[PDB]
């Protein structure tokens, strides 16, 4: 099954990626890195989230609407895997890519809150420095930034942790084991998918959003009330 | 010449097109807008512009313009497309670009 | 407003004739170097361009059959004919600049697509437009 | 502002080899040179000369809609600054030529917010132009001087009408 | 045109920088261009003369020295002359449009009976050529060669729908590539090598354009012709096929992209190498017999340059190119 | 300018301006922008009172 | 109607952890911004040093 | 007549200074500056010609 | 660690270790370990570099032999005001502090 | 400013342990060269030798060595132009499929461990018929089957 999939992988690779990665994935001098040994997971992350192709050299690549569908993504990943392998996709017990089954070490049918606690402390330890407390993203040096984690599915999160896309450090499966990674996924999805008890969240950016809101519009409405109650002379 | 399709098959999206629309725009806008400024400066200000500086401005713009853009017809014909950022030494149109550039700095 | 009401009939009829000619042409001429078939972009534009000019012309004519022999149109009018009030004109107003800034804020909001910027931009925009439209009718200070 | 970008383009094309620009910077340069020179210089200078001269030629005191004219000026400048804000982006401004052909302008094939800022800067400019035009028709139709029939107008205001 | 230009230095001046051209319709376009330039020069000089007359003859100081007075004749209307001068450009553009239609129609007609048809794919940022069909005269087998690859094209047709189901664009997947033709004899352009398509002399040839990505254009300056390559050309109602009656002389000719496609738009060159008709049979039999061999090896088998002599690949480093040596040494 | 320089981490992340550029905007702006503010504010105030006299 | 300082998702304090957006309250952002824009001028005098934050 | 001679002559060497430098340096960044020197020389040439044009045919008669 | 990777490590005396082959299920070492985590000035960033990037390292005078192959170990506490630095850019190889952008 | 000739996205290399040698102008490139040493003690050299000699001078990997010590490898076909010889330890080599379309070939490797340390770097010397290539490579464990392993306390 994979042997014929690799052919479509090659056909798609020849028509898009050579200009940056070479016919033999060796890379190009300043135009793109070598893809030997990156594996299925890096290709899946890069193509499925739509980061590749990169049509402009920049401080950082951008997520966008993907140029290929799922089957084409797996075909290109199979072709790249044939050149040296690498980290692999997390296949579930039936053979499909794992989605919604990575939400915690002890997932049954709903997010276990103990996993959420451990994953919250893990995310605060490692991930929250570049992203923020709830994964709303953050800034870096010279025009680079850490994206907001609301866009990615669970497989993309796992392969992001595994591969270290551009400036993200790698988190191998022996630094952060599968239980730790799945608890991190559980915490990310819990924070994403739970409404704030205290009303509208103001984006959860912290003091900046709350400040801007009050110190512009909250005081503006009260001076409007004062003008209603007072006089202009 | 650009209006006829059989000539446009070669001319389209080349430096010939660049020279054409710079001729029409730089003529109709820049030359005539400067004409309008000099014409209505009295009515717009109550003062008259310096005549000598005006003639200096005109001759500089005229010679710099024709130097810049008349020669780009030839690079357009020879095969240089528009919007090209870099070109080879063996292509054969480096001298024409150099002549264009000096008079472009004169336009500036 | 007689001459300008009626001179608009040339452009609109020319555009309408070009629209019908073009629709028949592209739907029938199977010329090489091109593909047969009606194109809707362009034809729709031509018919609604004829529509714009026809709307202008017909409204102007429908109005002009009402108005009198204005002195500006009378070929031998005297300067004393138009003596009187010409009309009301705004002396000054800060609100055009304000609502330009409001539209700018809204446009920047849709650039980055921060939803709060879009909402605040629309609110600020209708506020500035309202302040523009009520400028010469705000009540006197109520004691 | 646009002509400076034009001179940078010429300086880069003085000799083969990329001396001081990249491919991306060159693309952004010609895109923004074309956009600003056509939409921020040409059409605004047209409407500026129209606004000054046309009421004097048709013998009117003021344009038909003064505040709309001021709105047109300010919104055109707003569109200009929005269009030019793309350069403050780390990735630079739009890079798809002043025509913005598709699919190159698709979300797939043109990420980065500069590509979006072009769209708004052009649009804000466009409505500024429209707001200027509403006056010039209504002015000629309604504020002409006594004795100035339509065919005693100067040729300039005829062209502005069309 | 059927009538040749004036020739000589006048023809060179009227050329005015066009390549001579290597096809019949290239000759036609060149002739039409030369005579149109003659007429344009006539108009240009015969109006620059009137402006010069204004500069030197109609000056105010001359007429005031002559005693003409403070003002001229104050003429405004000369209706018969105005109507004549209006009728003149009408006839000029009319008679021009007649020959325009003539030359255009003999250029664009798709009835030239190709012996060779090459499918061409444009992608960001290089060219991929594939021989689609070859007449039995030039084909290896005696019978007509058909180059469509069954398995790889079957993958293309299978890409149309159902990647577990998205199908947004009129019921097809947004990443459809069924419009691309995949052939078994292909030349693939790279940043390390300029692709070279090998063609014979004196045969009607056909080009079938398409684009994996944003719109490109195929421009051979020696054809004096260029055509846009689009993704889904049928969906765009764009004619993706064009035919040349023949090529008339052998040689290597650069061909460029003439449509703004992206960052590396300038780096997207290719070469069109026209070879003796007897050698083309050797080339195609060599490529067919041992497909693992590269394009350069086949060109060596002919006995000509393994790499594009017209243009060398650009240097791919963004710092080394500052000193103007932006050319890669192919060998 | 002090406030938004304090919040520039969020500002650069959201509005996509380089973080170094934000720090240098704060630095050079704390000199330059006050001068521009003074100039514009002074002239606008004089214009306001001129309208009053008019 | 608006959440403010949602502490439950920040976790308890420990000196080894930090977030990208970790500014103080709004009324303190000015004194944060000062620390962001100071160009790192630090004095060393033998056995003593005046840090750059003085 | 007038300054036009000297303003031309001053330019004629500067232009000569430019093009010479252009044919000295290879394809480099300094070739850009050579082009600028050459164009400055050309500008001063035309500046001399334009003051000559004003002197030949004055149109602001009274100083 | 893989190449171009980071991990925060704390001082762990041999006495308060209850993992691996020595793991006793009934030894309560959690309090001291957490008491070591919460030390103000003892979190250090252990960084594994790529081989290509370990070539172009410049060593400080006196700190010649501190590394162990690809592994370097810097203090996580910023030298300006003491926020954890913690933003290790894997390609630019710049450790970044989020508090004031050192 | 970030889209200049010096750009952050352009200078990047792959996020892999393997070093690499060779420019775009060099005849034969080695990508992803690494010394693997599984937890079970077995070891070898992972790499990928890509041929791009424009002279079409097909080579054959004569030998590879780590610190001068031999590494076993057999059945290495010649590498003609635009072909890749992928080499890895047998257990890891079994995880990926050999492609029937394309020029790639898979080859197994193994070396006796002289006592190399995880984390450190050791020279690797390739010699092909046309010359020798030297490159320093790190020592590390192979990648786990992703998702299967949990942090175990004891
Ligand atoms: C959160 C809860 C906060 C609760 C505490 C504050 C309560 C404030 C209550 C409002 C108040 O004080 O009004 C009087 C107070 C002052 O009135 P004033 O000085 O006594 O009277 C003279 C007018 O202000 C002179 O201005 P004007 O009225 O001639 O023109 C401005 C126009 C502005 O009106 C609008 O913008 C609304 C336009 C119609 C939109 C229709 C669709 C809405 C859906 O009207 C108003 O501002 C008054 C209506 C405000 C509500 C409109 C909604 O109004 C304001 O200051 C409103 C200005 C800003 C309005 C933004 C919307
Ligand atoms: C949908 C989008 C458009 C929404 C606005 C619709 C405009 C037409 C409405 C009907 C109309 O002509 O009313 C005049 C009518 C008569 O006013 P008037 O003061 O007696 O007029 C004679 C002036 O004194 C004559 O003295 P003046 O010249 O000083 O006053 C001129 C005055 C009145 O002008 C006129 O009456 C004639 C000209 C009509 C407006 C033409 C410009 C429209 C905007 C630019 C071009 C279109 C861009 C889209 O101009 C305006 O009111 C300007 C309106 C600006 C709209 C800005 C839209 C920004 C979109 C950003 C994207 O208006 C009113 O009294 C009622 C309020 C008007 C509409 C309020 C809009 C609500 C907020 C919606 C904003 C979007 C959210
Ligand atoms: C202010 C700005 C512009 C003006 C004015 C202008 C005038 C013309 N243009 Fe144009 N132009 C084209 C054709 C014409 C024609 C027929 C006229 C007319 O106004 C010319 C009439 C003007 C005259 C001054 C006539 C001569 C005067 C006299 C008194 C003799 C009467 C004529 C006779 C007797 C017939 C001539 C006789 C012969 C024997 C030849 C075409 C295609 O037919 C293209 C697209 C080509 C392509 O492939 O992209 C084009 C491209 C452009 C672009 C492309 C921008 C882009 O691609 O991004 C711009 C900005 C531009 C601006 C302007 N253009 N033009
Ligand atoms: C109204 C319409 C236009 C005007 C006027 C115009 C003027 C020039 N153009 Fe152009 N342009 C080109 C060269 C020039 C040059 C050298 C000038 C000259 O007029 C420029 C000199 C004039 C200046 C005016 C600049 C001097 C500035 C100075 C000396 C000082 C700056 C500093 C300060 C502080 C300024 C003072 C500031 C104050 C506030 C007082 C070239 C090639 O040499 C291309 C094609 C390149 C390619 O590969 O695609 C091109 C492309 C275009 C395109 C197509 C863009 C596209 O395909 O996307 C359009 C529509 C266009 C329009 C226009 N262009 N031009
Ligand atoms: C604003 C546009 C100027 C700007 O951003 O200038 C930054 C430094 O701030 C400034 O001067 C801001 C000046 C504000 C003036 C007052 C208003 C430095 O650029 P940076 O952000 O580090 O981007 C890197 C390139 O510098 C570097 O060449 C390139 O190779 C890349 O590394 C690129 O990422
Ligand atoms: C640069 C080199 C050329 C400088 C101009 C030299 C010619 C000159 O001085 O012309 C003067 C002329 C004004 O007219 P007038 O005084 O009548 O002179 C012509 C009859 N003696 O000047 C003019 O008429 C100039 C009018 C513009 C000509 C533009 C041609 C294109
Ligand atoms: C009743 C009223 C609602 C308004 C928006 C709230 C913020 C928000 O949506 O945030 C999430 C939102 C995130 O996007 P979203 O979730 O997609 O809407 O924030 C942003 O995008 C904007 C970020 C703003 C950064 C501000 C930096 C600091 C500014 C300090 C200004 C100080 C002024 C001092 C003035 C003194 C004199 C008075
Ligand atoms: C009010 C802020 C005063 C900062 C003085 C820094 C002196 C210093 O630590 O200066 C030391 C530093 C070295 O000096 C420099 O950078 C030279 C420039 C110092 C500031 C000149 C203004
Ligand atoms: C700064 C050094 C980072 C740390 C620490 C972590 N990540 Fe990150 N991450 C970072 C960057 C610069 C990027 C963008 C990469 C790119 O090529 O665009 C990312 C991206 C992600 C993503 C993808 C988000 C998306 O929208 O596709 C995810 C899911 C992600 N990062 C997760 C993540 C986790 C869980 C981390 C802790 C284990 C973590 N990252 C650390 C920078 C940094
Ligand atoms: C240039 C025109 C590109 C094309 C086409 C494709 N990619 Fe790319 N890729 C490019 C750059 C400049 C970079 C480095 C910047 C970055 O975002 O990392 C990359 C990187 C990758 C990677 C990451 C490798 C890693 O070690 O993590 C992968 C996996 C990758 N590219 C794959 C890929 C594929 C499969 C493509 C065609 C389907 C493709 N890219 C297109 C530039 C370009
Ligand atoms: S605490 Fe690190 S820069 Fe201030
Ligand atoms: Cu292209
Ligand atoms: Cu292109
Ligand atoms: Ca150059």
């Amino acid at each position: 099954d994979d042997q014929a999939l690799i052919s479509e992988g090659k056909d798609l690779y020849d028509v898009a990626c050579i200009t940056c990665h070479g016919v033999n994935l060796q890379g190009v001098e300043d135009r793109g890195p070598s893809l030997v040994g990156v594996g299925e997971g890096a290709v899946y992350f890069q193509v499925h989230s739509g980061r590749m192709p990169i049509l402009r050299n920049e401080a950082q690549a951008e997520r966008k609407a993907p140029r290929y569908t799922e089957a084409q993504t797996l075909a290109i990943a199979a072709y790249v895997a044939a050149n040296g392998g690498g980290p692999g996709l997390v296949y579930n017990e039936d053979g499909t890519l794992a989605m919604e089954e990575l939400r915690g070490e002890n997932y049954d049918g709903q997010i276990t809150s103990a996993d959420v606690a451990r994953g919250g402390d893990l995310f605060r330890l490692n991930c929250a420095s570049c992203h923020n407390f709830t994964g709303r993203g953050g800034a870096l040096s010279s025009g680079k930034y850490a994206p907001n984690l609301d866009a990615a599915n669970e497989q993309e999160i796992y392969q992001a942790m595994l591969t270290g896309p551009q400036n993200m450090p790698k988190f191998s499966d022996r630094q952060l084991s599968a239980d730790e990674k799945k608890d991190i996924i559980a915490f990310i999805k819990s924070t994403k998918e739970t409404p704030s008890p205290g009303g509208y969240s103001l984006g959860s950016l912290g003091p900046v959003a709350e400040g801007l809101f009050m110190w512009v519009f909250g005081i503006l409405v009260l001076v409007a009330a004062a003008m209603w109650i007072g006089s202009r002379s | 010449m650009l209006a006829s399709p059989p000539l446009d098959f070669h001319l389209a999206d080349s430096y010939f097109l660049i020279a054409h629309f710079h001729y029409t725009l730089f003529g109709t806008v820049v030359f005539a807008s400067c004409a309008g400024v000099y014409f209505w400066f009295p009515k717009m200000t109550g003062r008259m512009m310096d005549e000598r500086l005006g003639k200096i401005h005109f001759w500089l713009t005229f010679v710099g313009f024709h130097g810049t853009f008349l020669i780009q017809h030839w690079v357009g014909n020879m095969g240089m497309p528009r919007r090209y950022a870099d070109y080879l030494d063996s292509d054969g149109f480096t001298i024409y670009n150099q002549i264009s550039t000096v008079f472009s700095f004169l336009l500036g | 407003m007689k001459s300008s009401a009626k001179l608009m009939y040339g452009p609109t009829v020319f555009m309408a004739a070009m629209a019908v000619i073009y629709i028949f042409a592209t739907m029938h001429v199977s010329d090489g170097g091109s593909v047969k078939g009606v194109e809707w972009v362009g034809s729709v534009a031509l018919v609604l361009s004829a529509g714009l000019t026809l709307m202008l012309g017909v409204y102007l004519h429908f109005t002009e059959v009402r108005v009198d022999v204005l002195p500006e149109d009378w070929e031998e009018a005297e300067v004393a004919d138009k003596a009187g009030t010409l009309g009301f004109f705004s002396p000054s107003s800060i609100w055009p600049a304000a609502m330009s800034g409001a539209v700018g804020f809204l446009a920047f909001g849709v650039v980055y697509f921060h939803y709060w910027m879009i909402a605040v931009g629309l609110m600020l925009l209708i506020f500035t437009i309202t302040k523009l439209n009520l400028q010469y009718g705000v009540p006197k200070e109520k004691h | 502002l646009g002509g400076l970008m034009a001179l940078l383009i010429r300086a880069e094309l003085f000799t083969p080899g990329l001396q001081f620009l990249s491919n991306e910077q060159f693309n952004q340069l010609f895109t923004m040179h074309g956009t600003v020179m056509l939409l921020l210089y040409g059409t605004p200078i047209v409407w500026g000369f129209a606004n000054y001269v046309l009421p004097l030629q048709i013998g009117a005191p003021d344009v038909a809609f003064p505040r709309l004219n001021a709105f047109g000026f300010w919104i055109t400048t707003v569109g200009g600054v929005a269009m030019l804000t793309g350069f403050l982006t780390p990735g630079g401004a739009a890079d798809f030529g002043w025509t913005m052909y598709s699919p190159l302008s698709d979300a797939i094939h043109s990420p980065g917010l500069g590509s979006d800022m072009w769209i708004v800067g052009v649009g804000a400019t466009g409505i500024g132009s429209v707001a200027s035009a509403i006056n010039m028709l209504t002015t000629i139709l309604c504020l002409r001087a006594p004795g100035m029939t339509m065919f005693r107008m100067p040729i300039f205001t005829w062209n502005i009408f069309v | 045109c059927e009538v040749a230009p004036p020739g000589g230095v006048l023809g060179d001046f009227l050329r005015m920088g066009w390549p001579d051209g290597i096809t019949p319709e290239a000759v036609a376009m060149g002739n039409f261009w030369s005579w149109v330039w003659v007429a344009a020069w006539i108009i240009g000089i015969i109006m620059w003369g009137l402006f010069l007359t204004a500069i030197f003859a109609w000056g105010a100081k001359r007429a005031e020295k002559r005693g003409e007075g403070e003002f001229p004749k104050q003429l405004q209307y000369n209706v018969p002359l105005e109507l004549v001068l209006t009728i003149v450009p009408i006839i000029i553009v009319m008679v021009l449009f007649f020959f325009t239609v003539q030359t255009q129609d003999k250029v664009t007609a798709l009835d030239k009976n190709p012996e060779v048809t090459v499918d061409v794919t444009a992608y960001q940022w290089n060219w991929k050529f594939g021989y689609s069909e070859i007449d039995g005269s030039l084909a290896p087998g005696g019978q007509d060669y058909q180059g469509s690859d069954p398995e790889r094209q079957a993958a293309a047709e299978a890409s149309k729908k159902d990647p577990s189901g998205d199908n947004p664009i009129h019921g097809n997947s947004k990443s459809d590539v069924s419009y691309l033709e995949f052939n078994r004899i292909e030349t693939l352009g790279t940043t390390d090598e300029i692709p070279v398509m090998v063609l014979p002399v004196n045969t009607p040839i056909e080009f079938n354009l398409a684009s994996a990505d944003v719109a490109h254009s195929f421009w051979v300056p020696e054809f004096l012709f260029k055509r846009d390559a689009y993704a889904h050309p049928e969906a765009n109602k764009s004619q993706r096929v064009f035919q040349i009656e023949e090529i008339t002389e052998e040689g290597a000719f650069v061909g460029r992209c003439a449509e703004m496609c992206g960052t590396y738009h300038a780096m997207m060159n290719f070469e069109l190498r026209v070879v003796d008709r007897d050698s083309f049979a050797e080339y195609i039999s060599f490529r067919d017999s041992n497909p693992d061999a590269t394009n350069a090896q086949a060109l060596e088998h002919i006995g000509q340059a393994p790499y594009a002599t017209s243009t060398s690949p650009f240097v791919s480093d963004r710092t080394a190119t500052r000193d103007g040596e932006n050319t890669q040494s192919n060998a | 300018l002090l406030t938004v320089s304090g919040g520039n981490d969020v500002y650069a992340m959201q509005f996509h301006v380089s973080l170094n550029a934000m720090t240098w905007i704060g630095r050079i702006g704390l000199i330059v922008g006050p001068a521009i503010a003074y100039f514009i504010t002074y002239r606008l105030c004089i214009g306001l009172q001129r309208s009053d006299r008019e | 109607v608006t959440t403010i300082n949602a502490i439950w998702n920040l976790g308890p304090y420990n000196p080894s952890q930090v977030s990208a957006g970790s500014q103080p309250d709004v009324y303190m952002l000015w004194t944060d911004g000062a620390a962001r824009v100071m160009p790192a001028w630090e004095l060393y005098l033998g056995n003593y040093t005046i840090p750059a934050v003085f | 007549m007038g300054k036009s001679f000297a303003l031309l002559v001053l330019g004629a060497i500067i232009l000569a200074g430019g093009v010479w430098y252009t044919i000295e340096v290879g394809y480099s960044v300094m070739a850009i500056v050579a082009a600028l020197i050459m164009a400055a020389g050309g500008g001063i040439i035309t500046w001399g010609l334009a003051v000559a044009a004003d002197v030949n045919s004055p149109t602001s008669h009274k100083i | 660690l893989a190449a171009a990777s980071m991990e925060t490590v704390f001082p762990l005396p041999a006495e308060m270790v209850n993992d691996g082959a020595e793991y006793d299920p009934a030894k309560d070492v959690y309090e001291h370990q957490m008491h070591s985590v919460h030390g103000p000035r003892n979190a250090v960033m252990l960084i594994r570099l790529r081989t290509a990037d370990a070539e172009k390292v410049i060593e400080r005078e006196g700190q010649e032999s501190f590394h162990y192959g690809d592994y370097y170990a810097y203090s996580k506490i910023c030298t300006h005001i003491g926020c954890p630095t913690s933003l290790y850019e894997a390609q630019t190889n710049r450790i970044l502090c989020p508090c004031h952008q050192s | 400013c970030s889209a200049g000739q010096i750009t952050q996205t352009s200078s990047q290399v792959a996020a892999v342990d393997g070093n690499q040698a060779g420019s775009a102008n060099d005849p034969v490139l080695v990508r992803d060269v690494t010394v693997h040493l599984t937890t079970d003690g077995e070891a070898g050299v992972k790499f990928t030798a890509i041929n791009q000699d424009t002279s079409h001078t097909s080579h054959t990997l004569e030998s590879v060595t780590v610190d001068g010590e031999e590494v076993e490898l057999d059945d290495a076909e010649p590498i003609e132009r635009n072909c890749s010889l992928v080499a890895d330890i047998q257990s890891e080599l079994d995880l990926i499929e050999e492609p029937e379309v394309g020029c790639i070939q898979h080859v197994a490797t193994s070396l006796e461990n002289p006592g190399f340390a995880y984390g450190g770097v050791v020279p690797v010397e390739f010699v092909f018929d046309t010359g020798a290539i030297t490159i320093d490579a790190t020592v590390s464990a192979p990648v786990l089957e992703s998702g299967v392993e949990n942090r175990e306390v004891g």
